[PDB]
Formats: structure tokens, C-alpha cells, sequence
């Protein structure tokens, strides 16, 4: 019921698994939380929900979480209602919810052999930190026999990158760790650049791991390309204009930031579960996704 | 330098005048009183006639030891704008305009002039919480101007910082 | 002086004061190696002292060795000779090499008085690494009253810009130690980037400590004006064009892994500082080929 077991079950389950995203098992928490309301309602409901999305966004911060449940919230209220007698309506909802459930589920694997057929064989992938999305994204461009070299940096805050590079080599990749501060010297050799997306905001620029914007703007320098994969519910409707005006409660957890904000007019493509999209178009489908 | 290379030719002038206190406008008068085809404009418009436009002849005050000159004000937005449309930037100075000290080296290195001529005293209460600002000269940086007509030919910025060596002394920076 | 000698004097001018540029010493060892002569004939000794420079840089290839020591032979014999004796010569080689490192000690302070008149009221100075140049600049500024702040990036491999960070709140300056991957988030805020070269080749660009090129790009992108000061025992004669052509001989210094100095072009850096005084880096062309004559 309240967050001594509700903020419990979410962090065993989210830690159950690293291939299993934060968001993911937020919505799942909010749906087993529903599995337990035991109330008569739905205004209570659009009020409980948002109560477990502030008990939620506390032990993470991340723009996943928050983007997760509003949209979730969002979405579940969209077959229209006509309450029949709070019980209805508890069908109804539980279904919406269990098929965006599914929905977000397969958004990894549409993404995958959505983006496979982007690694012009023979190239220099670019990542920059350990992302699901990008991890079977470079499996399905490997399994579909491609070859190409992953520079993966290391993501300074903690040195996680190189946990992508063990799981990575792990598929007979040739893996290169370069230095996080040396993103300057290996773009003149990266045939293009797949960083793990972490929520879109509106104009299409993104929120992503603190060394994404230098990385970036380097790849807008030298003309390379810039390619992001977005999970399907990582989308959340900011529109900052310089990397302060992003909430405070995203970038913190001396001064010293953990994400910030890629401007879109260095972003060449976004891959979505909602197809490939020139940032305009996921300005687009946000403001009619939300709806 | 106009009216002489257009005593051959006849093409487009497109005088901007300076904003503060009208100051192409004399400017005007005496190239049309020879028929040169003078087009007269408010500075605030330039962006938009600028993709119409080849050469872009501004006429400086001063150099610096960087070509960085500063100039009649509005003229770094010009050259902001004449690099947007990437025209040349035809600089016309002499050599006696140029001066070995360094961009920021003055404190307010432009020249504020009375704001009484941007919110003429005559309008009242207003006048007492108006930062009313008048920078009458802006700072063109190095990197928008391509080829300095000195009076010893053409040039380019980075044959300017020899001009000093030529002309001045080091120790001549601090006068 | 079997080059034994040579590195073992090297090693203890090292750590005798870790401060100054490796290259000084290197000038200076060269200097009493000419001194430990054993010989006066000018080809022999020329000779010698391009293997004691080729010695030197097989344990410090940090580019200022090789820049200083080549400037070393390049002014010692500058003025005439007439070696009727070779020993005279020798007293004039080593007056004029000290006469050279005089210069190279008054770098530091003519740097100090050129610069600090760039630092306008009010701002936010970002770094990179232990640049004593750049410390010295910043005191030089901050005891002439000006008011500013400062943030500097660790540049992971040896966490110099903490080094500093320490050195430089020992001076009572605001100053932040940010990751060295944010250098794109903080680029906005902070007005002016100043960064130490350790070297500046002849198109006019740098090679300097791995987290510079970014730097140097971010800070062309959010237009904030870039600074990189440099002395005159670092003007190198290379000239590369990407990242791989920076020589094996300076990048990895260390005799699936990461380089350690690379290159950023001369239209990145707005304004270069030497003691032939503030230039652009064009300037760098025309004044090297005049300096190495």
C-alpha cells in the first residue's frame, strides 16, 4: 500500500535485472500497485498515481522515471470510461495498462531491428555509456553479420562505460576504451555516433550521461553523425534552452552535473520504437503521443 | 574610394545610416550628388537586405593588433550579418588607423556618448529608472573581415600583426 | 659524461623542484653538460649535443624537451665564431647559452604582465590541467585585484587539474573542480577559456594534454573566446593535420588503451600568449620560422 513495501518491491525488482530498465519497473510497480488498490474511485486513482510518482521520484532521479509514469498516467485514461461501477473502469484501466506494458517491452526489440541497418559495415561505432537500447542494438548489427569498432568512453562519474565494454566484448566486438576526456581526438575516426538516450525533450535534442553534449557538438564539428535510440517511454515534455534550465532534480543525486542537454540541432536522427525521426517529427509525435 | 571606382562603373550602394544620430545620411547626399545609385537604410534591416548585397565596404575608425578593428557602431552586426551571407568584408583604412594595443585592454573600449540622444530629455518620469545605453563604437572581431585596403595595397588579418614590427616598436604598446 | 650522468642530473634537477617545465631543466642540464665539455672542436660538440637531446627525450618525450633543447642548439651559435682556438668559442657558447636561459626565466613573469590585462571584471576563468603558466597568470591577475572565479577539469589520466585545484584555493580563489567529461555543460557559463600549450606548432594550433581538442571545439561552439598561453622554448617545427599525426615520439609518453597530448587547430584559439608578446596563431607561423631562423 504506502511506500514501505511499494518502494521495496520496485527497487528489488529494478535491481532484479541491469538488462531491465529503472522506468520499466516503475510502470510495473505502479501496475502491481493498482493490482493492489483496493479503493472506489478514479480521481483517487489520478491522485494515487501521482502520489506513487513522487514516492518514486526520490530513490531515482533519472528523467526515466518521471517520463514512465506521466505517461502511463497519460495513456491509461485514453478508452473512454463511462464508469459503470468502479470495477469496469478497473478492467478496463488494468488492460490499458498491461498492453503498454507489452508495448514498452517490445520497444526495445522493434528499435533493435529498426536500427540494425544503420552500421555501414566496416565503421567506427561511438558509444558512450552502458545503454540496454545500444547494447542490442549492436547485437542485432553483429548478428546480422556486420563487423565494426566500438569506442565506448568511460563515462567519468563512474566508470561504468567500461561494464558496457566487458558485456560487449563478451560478442566478439573489437572494443576500444577510449579516455571520456579524449573525445576530442578520437572523433576524427568515428564513422558515426549510437548514444544511449535516457528521455527526450521537446525539440528533439536530448538528456543523456554528462559527456554526451561535448561528444555531441565534436561529431556537428567534424560532420560525423549523430544517431540516438530512445526507448518508447522516454519522452517528457521540458523544453530547456542551456544546460541550467533542466531541472534541478534531474541533474543532481563539489559541483559537479550527471546529465545535460544535446541541443537538436546537432542530433542527425533519433530511433524510436515510433520509427526513425528527424527531431521536428519527435516534437511532433510527443505533443500527439501525450495528446 | 567609391566615387572614384565609380566614375567607370554605375552599381548598388546600400548606405546604412547610423542609428544613434543619422550619419550615412550626409554620406548619401554627397555620393548621389554624383549619381551613384544610393540606396539609404535603417541600420535594424540589414539581415534582410544583406543576402542581396556582394561587397560589403565599411569604413573604420581604428585598427588593432589583431585586425580586430572597432568601427562606426552597428557595424559588428553588420559583419555578423556579411558573414552570414559570406560576402567579403572591403575594410577601407589607412595606415595611420591602426594601433598596437589588443582588444580587451580598454575597460569600456567603446565610447558611451550622452543618452540624450536616445531618449531625448524632453520625455520625462520615464527618464529616471533607463539604463539608456549608447555604445556609438562596436568591436569587429578578427575572423568576419577579409581583406584590408591599405594604402599600401590589399591585405589580410594576419598581415597586420607585422605592420606594427614595420611601423611601431614592442615597447610602444603602453605609449 | 656518459649519458648516465646526463639522465641521472636530469632526474635530480627533476626533483629538486618539480614546479617548472621539463624543458627548462632540459636547457639547463644540456647547458652544464656543455660545460662538462671534454673537448673543443664545434662539430664534435654539435654532435654531442644532438645525442644528449635524442637521450633526454627517451625519458621525457613531453614535447617542450625536444622543442627547447633544438631552440638550445639553434642560439648558441647565432653570432660568429672564428674558432682559432675553440675554447674561446666554448666561453661564448656557454655565455650565450646562459644569456638564453635568462630569457627562459623571464618568460614566466612577461607572460604574467601581458596577460592579466585580458581577465575583465566579474568572470569565470575555466582550465585544464597543472599549467604552472596559467597559475602564475591567475596570480598575477588575482593580485592585481581583479575579481573572477574559477572551475578546472581533473583530465583523468593523473588528476592534474585536482593538483591545481589545491594549489590554487591556496591562493583563496572560488575554484571548482568539474569532471573532465563536462567540460560541454560548464562551457556556457564560464566566460573565457585560458589553457597552458605544451607546444604550439607552426600552423598555430597547440599539443596539449589529452582533454584540450574538446575543449578547444566546445568553446568555438558556445562562442566563448579561447586563450592558451605559451612560452618560447615551445614553438615545435611539426605540423600535423589530424590526430594520428601527432609523432608515437610525443604522444604516449609511457616508455585498448589512451593517448595522452593531441592537437587543436589554429582557428579554434582566438588569442596565443608568448613572450614575444600576445599573438594570433598566425603569428605563430611568421614569428617561429624568424625564431628558429
Amino acid at each position: 500500500m504506502d511506500d514501505k513495501e511499494l518502494i521495496e518491491y520496485f527497487k528489488s525488482q529494478m535491481k532484479e535485472d541491469p538488462d531491465m530498465a529503472s522506468a520499466v519497473a516503475a510502470i510495473r510497480t505502479l501496475l502491481e500497485f493498482l493490482k493492489r488498490d483496493k479503493g472506489e474511485t478514479i480521481q483517487g486513482l489520478r491522485a494515487n498515481l501521482t502520489s506513487a510518482i513522487e514516492t518514486l521520484c526520490g530513490v531515482d532521479s533519472s528523467v526515466a522515471v518521471s517520463s514512465g509514469g506521466e505517461l502511463f498516467l497519460r495513456f491509461i485514461s485514453l478508452a473512454s470510461l463511462e464508469y459503470s461501477d468502479y470495477s469496469k473502469c478497473k478492467k478496463i484501466m488494468i488492460e490499458r495498462g498491461e498492453l503498454f506494458l507489452r508495448r514498452i517491452s517490445l520497444s526495445r526489440n522493434k528499435i533493435a531491428d529498426l536500427c540494425h541497418t544503420f552500421i555501414k559495415d566496416g565503421a567506427t561505432i561511438l558509444t558512450h555509456a552502458y545503454s540496454r537500447v545500444v547494447l542490442r542494438v549492436l547485437e542485432a548489427a553483429v548478428a546480422a553479420k556486420k563487423r565494426f569498432s566500438v569506442y565506448v568512453t568511460e563515462s567519468q562519474p563512474d566508470l561504468s562505460g567500461k561494464k558496457m565494454a566487458k558485456a560487449l566484448c563478451h560478442l566478439n566486438v573489437p572494443v576500444t576504451v577510449v579516455l571520456d576526456a579524449a573525445v576530442g581526438y578520437i572523433m576524427e575516426k568515428a564513422d558515426l555516433v549510437i548514444v544511449g538516450a535516457e528521455g527526450v525533450v521537446e525539440n528533439g535534442g536530448i538528456i543523456n550521461k554528462i559527456g554526451t553534449n561535448q561528444m555531441a557538438v565534436c561529431a556537428k564539428a567534424q560532420n560525423k553523425p549523430f544517431y540516438v535510440v530512445a526507448e518508447s517511454f522516454k519522452f517528457v515534455r521540458l523544453f530547456p534552452l542551456n544546460q541550467q534550465d533542466v531541472p534541478d532534480k534531474f541533474k543532481y543525486k563539489e559541483e559537479h552535473p550527471w546529465v545535460d542537454y544535446t541541443a537538436p540541432s546537432l542530433i542527425t536522427l533519433l530511433f524510436t520504437d515510433l520509427g526513425v525521426l528527424t527531431p521536428s517529427a519527435v516534437s511532433d509525435e510527443l505533443i500527439k503521443l501525450y495528446l | 574610394f567609391l566615387k572614384e571606382a565609380a566614375r567607370k562603373r554605375k552599381f548598388h550602394v546600400i548606405v546604412a545610416e547610423c542609428a544613434p544620430f543619422c550619419q550615412g545620411h550626409e554620406m548619401a547626399v554627397n555620393l548621389s550628388k554624383a549619381g551613384i545609385e544610393t540606396t539609404v537604410m535603417t541600420d535594424a534591416a540589414i539581415f534582410a537586405v544583406m543576402s542581396r548585397v556582394n561587397k560589403v565596404i565599411i569604413g573604420t575608425k581604428t585598427i588593432l593588433a589583431n585586425g580586430a578593428l572597432r568601427a562606426v557602431t552597428g557595424t559588428h552586426t553588420l559583419a555578423l550579418a556579411a558573414k552570414h551571407h559570406s560576402t567579403p568584408l572591403i575594410v577601407c583604412a589607412p595606415m595611420f588607423k591602426l594601433s598596437p594595443q589588443f582588444p580587451n585592454e580598454e575597460d569600456s573600449f567603446h565610447k558611451f556618448v550622452a543618452p540624450e540622444e536616445v531618449l531625448p530629455f524632453t520625455e520625462g518620469d520615464i527618464l529616471e529608472k533607463v539604463s539608456v545605453h549608447c555604445p556609438v563604437f562596436d568591436y569587429v572581431p578578427p575572423e568576419l573581415i577579409t581583406l584590408f585596403i591599405s594604402n599600401i595595397g590589399g591585405n589580410a588579418p594576419s598581415y597586420i600583426y607585422r605592420l606594427m614590427s614595420e611601423l611601431y616598436h614592442p615597447d610602444d604598446h603602453v605609449l
